[PDB]
C-alpha cells in the first residue's frame, strides 16, 4: 500500500526462501526492467545468502538517475548506488496510488547536503542547511534552508511528472553456505531404461 | 562568506516553488475561463493574491547580490529579472493613486455610450452595435457621424487621467536609472553579452526608421490602387489632390483594411478559394480538424502531442448551460501540462486558428526543459511569428490538394493567385504604417521633448505625412482620439506587432531556401520535408537562454533587421501594381481636407 521515501528508503532483508525470478520478468506492468549484472533469465541459476530490497517513490523521468555511475540530485546525496552494482532496478507507473487530487505532499525528498553520499548510506536527520557563515541561531532566517521538500502529486501531470515507485534488489556474491536458491527442474520419470539420474 | 556560490541555492529553492505555484495559478485561470460561474471566482483571486505576495518576498532579497561580479551569464541573467524594482519604488499614497488611475482608465474604456440624438433612448457600444455600423455599410453621412460620435465622447474623460498618468509613469521610470519611460519598454530589445552580438537601447530608435523607407513605395502603390478603386464607387468626395479620407478605411482606427477587400477587388468574376463546404460535404467534426492538421507537424519531424491534451482540454461544443469563453487561447499550465481553450467550428478560418493555437502549444513545448525564469522566448515578438508561419504556409492549393479536399483537376491561373496575394497584402502591410505611427508617437510623447500644449497638433501633421490620413472633421486640442485604443490605456506596448511581420517572412524565406522549392514564394511549403524540421528546432528549444540576436543566426542568414522578404514575397503584386497607376498621380499633399 505505501512505500518509504526516497531520502529515507526502506531496507528489506530476504533470505531462507525459494527465489522466483520468473513472474517478475514476465509481468507486463513494468515500465523499467533494465539492470546490470547477471542475465535476467539466468537469475534462477545462482545461489546467494542475502537479498536486499530498497523502495523509493520518485517523480517520473527522474528514474533514469538510478544507475551505477550517474550523477544528479537523487543519485548523489539522496541514494548513492554502488559502482559495482550487482542487483537490478524495477520501476513501474504508480499514478493511480501515489497521486491525489489537489496535491499529495507526503513524499519529502532531501535537496540540501554538505557532501556526496557514499554507497548505501542514510541521512535521516533533518537540520537546517547553512550556506556560508550565517548560523540561524533560532528557527528560521537568512542563509537558512530546509533540505526536505515535499513532492507534488496530482493525477494529471502528463508523463515526466508522474510518480513512479522503484524497487532496487541487491544480491551479494560472497563465498559462504548460501541458502537462497530457486526451482531447479521437474523432469519426468522413466523406469527400466538405462538412464543418467541426478 | 562566499557570495557567488550561495546564490545557486537561492535560485534552486525559489524556482522550485515558483513552478508549482504558477501551476496552480494557471489551473485556476483555466477553470475560471472554462466555467463562467461565481463558484469559481474566489479561488482564482486567492491564487493570484498568494502568488503576488510570494513574488515580492523572493525579489526583495535579490538586491544584496552584487550582480557585477557573478561570472556565469545564465545565473546573472536569471537574477537580473529578480533585481527589477518594479512599481514598488513610489510612495504608497502615490502608488495607490497610480493604480486607481490605471484601473479607472480600463473601466471607462469599456463604457462607451453614444445615443442617436433624434432617438435619445438608443445608444450603441464599441462591442456589436456601433461596431457593425462602420463594419458593413454603404453610406457616407453615417460613417463620419459614427466616427465623430465615438471620438468625441470617450476622449474628453480619458484625457484628464492620461495627463497625470503619463507624468507619474515617467517619474516612476526615472527611479529605475532610465532616462524616460521608453527605456522600460525597450529593455527587452537589449543584450550586453557575447562580444559581436551586443545591442543597445539607442540602436532600435535609429533602426526602426531605416527599415521602413524601403517598403514605402509599396505602400504608395497600394494607396494609389485603393484610392483609384474608391473613386469608382463613392461620389465626388475623394480627390486626387490629397489622399484617401479617414472614415472610409473600414474601421474606427483604420488598423486593418480587411473590410475594404470586397470594395477593392480587381476582378469580380473569379471567386475566392473556399473549402468549408468541401469539409462539410465529407462530414468533418472539429476533432478531425485537429487530427488531420496535426499530421502536417509530423511530416516535418516535430515531436508528437503528449497524452492528456486530447482529454483535459475541451475542443468544441460548449452547448448547454456549461458556458465557456470562446477566445482562442493556448495554455502552458506547467508540470508538462498543455491545454487549448477554443470553440472550434467548421471554418477554414477556424482551421488557420487551430494551426495558430497548436503552433503556440508547440512553441511552448519546445523550451519545456528551461528553468521557470527562462520559460519564455528571447523576446516577445517570436511567439506570433511562430504561430503564423504555418498559418501563412498552410493555405496553399498544393497543401489542400495533398490532404484530399479538392479535386486534382484544379486549374488555377494568374488572377487566381493575384487575389490571394492581395488579400494578405491588404492585411499585412496595411497595419505597418499605423504601428510605426502609434509606437513612435508614444515614444516621443514619453520622451517629453514637446510641451503640454503641442500634443495633438503633431499627431495629425505626421499622420498625413506618412500614412496619409486627412482630418474628416476639425478637432481642437482638448480632444483625445488615440485614448480610444486598446493598447493606449492599459499600458500595453505597441512594438510587438511590427517586428512580427519581419520575423514571419524572414523565417518563411529562410525555411523555403533549404527546402528544394524553385519559383515564387507564395506557393512554397515545408510539408513532407524533414530538412525544414532540423533548422527550426535548433532555435525553438533555446527559449530565453540565448539572446534573440544570437538566435537569429541558425535559422536565417543574417542577424540584422533588414526587410528583404517583403520586397520579394510580393514581387508579382508589385509587377501588377506598377502597370495600373500609369496615368494616376501617386502621392499626397498635407493641405487638402474634405472640409477645406
Ligand atoms: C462549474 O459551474 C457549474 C455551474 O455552471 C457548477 O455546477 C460546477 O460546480 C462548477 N464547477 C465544476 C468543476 O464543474
Amino acid at each position: 500500500t505505501r512505500f518509504a521515501s526516497v531520502y529515507a528508503w526502506n531496507r528489506k532483508r530476504i533470505s531462507n526462501c525459494v527465489a522466483d525470478y520468473s513472474v517478475l520478468y514476465n509481468s507486463a506492468s513494468f515500465s523499467t526492467f533494465k539492470c546490470y549484472g547477471v542475465s535476467p533469465t539466468k537469475l534462477n541459476d545462482l545461489c546467494f545468502t542475502n537479498v536486499y530490497a530498497d523502495s523509493f517513490v520518485i517523480r517520473g523521468d527522474e528514474v533514469r538517475q538510478i544507475a551505477p555511475g550517474q550523477t544528479g540530485k537523487i543519485a548523489d546525496y539522496n541514494y548513492k548506488l554502488p559502482d559495482d552494482f550487482t542487483g537490478c532496478v524495477i520501476a513501474w507507473n504508480s499514478n493511480n496510488l501515489d497521486s491525489k487530487v489537489g496535491g499529495n505532499y507526503n513524499y519529502l525528498y532531501r535537496l540540501f547536503r554538505k557532501s556526496n553520499l557514499k554507497p548505501f548510506e542514510r541521512d535521516i536527520s533533518t537540520e537546517i542547511y547553512q550556506a556560508g557563515s550565517t548560523p540561524c541561531n533560532g528557527v528560521e532566517g537568512f542563509n537558512c534552508y530546509f533540505p526536505l521538500q515535499s513532492y507534488g502529486f496530482q493525477p494529471t501531470y502528463g508523463v515526466g511528472y508522474q510518480p513512479y515507485r522503484v524497487v532496487v534488489l541487491s544480491f551479494e556474491l560472497l563465498h559462504a553456505p548460501a541458502t537462497v536458491c530457486g526451482p531447479k527442474k521437474s523432469t519426468n520419470l522413466v523406469k527400466n531404461k538405462c538412464v543418467n539420474f541426478n | 562568506s562566499t557570495i557567488e556560490e550561495q546564490a545557486k541555492t537561492f535560485l534552486d529553492k525559489f524556482n522550485h516553488e515558483a513552478e508549482d505555484l504558477f501551476y496552480q495559478s494557471s489551473l485556476a485561470s483555466w477553470n475560471y475561463n472554462t466555467n463562467i460561474t461565481e463558484e469559481n471566482v474566489q479561488n482564482m483571486n486567492n491564487a493570484g493574491d498568494k502568488w503576488s505576495a510570494f513574488l515580492k518576498e523572493q525579489s526583495t532579497l535579490a538586491q544584496m547580490y552584487p550582480l557585477q561580479e557573478i561570472q556565469n551569464l545564465t545565473v546573472k541573467l536569471q537574477l537580473q529579472a529578480l533585481q527589477q524594482n518594479g512599481s514598488s519604488v513610489l510612495s504608497e499614497d502615490k502608488s495607490k493613486r497610480l493604480n486607481t488611475i490605471l484601473n479607472t482608465m480600463s473601466t471607462i474604456y469599456s463604457t462607451g455610450k453614444v445615443c442617436n440624438p433624434d432617438n435619445p433612448q438608443e445608444c450603441l457600444l464599441l462591442e456589436p452595435g456601433l461596431n457593425e455600423i462602420m463594419a458593413n455599410s454603404l453610406d457616407y453621412n453615417e460613417r463620419l457621424w459614427a466616427w465623430e460620435s465615438w471620438r468625441s465622447e470617450v476622449g474628453k474623460q480619458l484625457r484628464p487621467l492620461y495627463e497625470e498618468y503619463v507624468v507619474l509613469k515617467n517619474e516612476m521610470a526615472r527611479a529605475n536609472h532610465y532616462e524616460d519611460y521608453g527605456d522600460y519598454w525597450r529593455g527587452d530589445y537589449e543584450v550586453n553579452g557575447v562580444d559581436g552580438y551586443d545591442y543597445s537601447r539607442g540602436q532600435l530608435i535609429e533602426d526602426v526608421e531605416h527599415t521602413f523607407e524601403e517598403i514605402k513605395p509599396l505602400y504608395e502603390h497600394l494607396h494609389a490602387y485603393v484610392r483609384a478603386k474608391l473613386m469608382n464607387a463613392y461620389p465626388s468626395y475623394i480627390s486626387p489632390i490629397g489622399c484617401l479620407p479617414a472614415h472610409l478605411l473600414g474601421d474606427m482606427w483604420g488598423r486593418f483594411w480587411t473590410n475594404l477587400y470586397s470594395l477593392t477587388v480587381p476582378f469580380g468574376q473569379k471567386p475566392n478559394i473556399d473549402v468549408t463546404d468541401a469539409m462539410v460535404d465529407q462530414a468533418w467534426d472539429a476533432q478531425r480538424i485537429f487530427k488531420e492538421a496535426e499530421k502536417f507537424f509530423v511530416s516535418v519531424g516535430l515531436p508528437n502531442m503528449t497524452q492528456g491534451f486530447w482529454e483535459n482540454s475541451m475542443l468544441t461544443d460548449p452547448g448547454n448551460v456549461q458556458k465557456a469563453v470562446c477566445h482562442p487561447t493556448a495554455w502552458d499550465l506547467g508540470k508538462g501540462d498543455f491545454r487549448i481553450l477554443m470553440c472550434t467550428k467548421v471554418t477554414m478560418d477556424d482551421f488557420l486558428t487551430a494551426h495558430h493555437e497548436m503552433g503556440h502549444i508547440q512553441y511552448d513545448m519546445a523550451y519545456a526543459a528551461q528553468p521557470f525564469l527562462l520559460r519564455n522566448g528571447a523576446n516577445e515578438g517570436f511567439h506570433e511569428a511562430v504561430g503564423e508561419i504555418m498559418s501563412l504556409s498552410a493555405a496553399t492549393p498544393k497543401h489542400l490538394k495533398s490532404i484530399g479536399l479538392l479535386s486534382p483537376d484544379f486549374q488555377e491561373d494568374n488572377e487566381t493567385e493575384i487575389n490571394f496575394l492581395l488579400k494578405q497584402a491588404l492585411t499585412i502591410v496595411g497595419t505597418l504604417p499605423f504601428t510605426y505611427m502609434l509606437e513612435k508617437w508614444r515614444w516621443m510623447v514619453f520622451k517629453g521633448e514637446i510641451p503640454k500644449d503641442q500634443w495633438m497638433k503633431k499627431w495629425w501633421e505626421m499622420k498625413r505625412e506618412i500614412v496619409g490620413v486627412v482630418e474628416p472633421v476639425p478637432h481642437d486640442e482638448t480632444y483625445c482620439d488615440p485614448a480610444s485604443l486598446f493598447h493606449v490605456s492599459n499600458d500595453y506596448s505597441f512594438i510587438r506587432y511590427y517586428t512580427r511581420t519581419l520575423y514571419q517572412f524572414q523565417f518563411q524565406e529562410a525555411l523555403c531556401q533549404a527546402a528544394k522549392h524553385e519559383g515564387p514564394l507564395h506557393k512554397c511549403d515545408i510539408s513532407n520535408s524533414t530538412e525544414a524540421g532540423q533548422k527550426l528546432f535548433n532555435m525553438l528549444r533555446l527559449g530565453k537562454s540565448e539572446p534573440w540576436t544570437l538566435a537569429l543566426e541558425n535559422v536565417v542568414g543574417a542577424k540584422n533587421m533588414n526587410v528583404r522578404p517583403l520586397l520579394n514575397y510580393f514581387e508579382p503584386l508589385f509587377t501588377w501594381l506598377k502597370d495600373q497607376n500609369k496615368n494616376s498621380f501617386v502621392g499626397w499633399s498635407t493641405d487638402w481636407s474634405p472640409y477645406a
